[PDB]
């Protein structure tokens, strides 16, 4: 269950 | 065409080996993880609506002596993802627009350490009265523009 954006550095 | 104008095909170079076709009939074309987007691309790195393409009527200032396109249409690529997309050689910051020239390779997500490499190939199949189709409008050679309420408004009703 995921619902987030993996914002990269 | 039966409703297709631009073709964005996630090439093998990208973790995605699929082909997306912007139905000229749909403006603007939204892309992202959430199926809500006209285009379906799910990458945990990008947002539900990483980016969307929008077609607009191309028009210059004047036509002194020389007669430009006069008033045709041009496809624009809008980005709203946090990870910022990359078009050919121009950076796409959340809230930017870019011209999509026939054969435009747009990078949706790129990670040097994560090795996460994405990119779609834009192939104009149908030309809906395109001033040309997308050659770069001369002089201005691939330049990134900023997005406004107009673009944000389209996604607002996504």
């Amino acid at each position: 269950e995921v619902e987030l954006t993996q914002e990269l550095p | 065409g039966n409703g297709r104008f631009l073709t964005l095909k996630p090439l093998p170079d990208s973790i995605i080996q699929e082909s997306l076709e912007i139905q000229q009939g749909v403006n603007p074309f939204f892309i992202g993880r959430s199926e809500d987007c006209n285009c379906k691309i799910e990458d945990n790195r990008l947002s539900r609506v990483h980016c969307f393409i929008f077609k607009k009527r191309h028009a210059v200032g004047k036509s002194m002596y020389e007669s430009p396109a006069q008033g045709l249409d041009d496809i624009w690529y809008c980005h709203t993802g946090t990870n910022v997309s990359y078009l050919n050689n121009n950076r796409m910051i959340q809230g930017t627009k870019f011209l999509l020239q026939d054969g435009d390779e747009i990078k949706i997500i790129w990670d040097k350490n994560n090795k996460f490499v994405i990119g779609f190939k834009v192939e104009i199949n149908d030309t809906t009265g395109l001033f040309n189709e997308g050659l770069g409008m001369l002089q201005e050679q691939r330049v990134v523009l900023k997005q406004t309420a107009e673009e944000k408004d389209l996604v607002k009703k996504l």
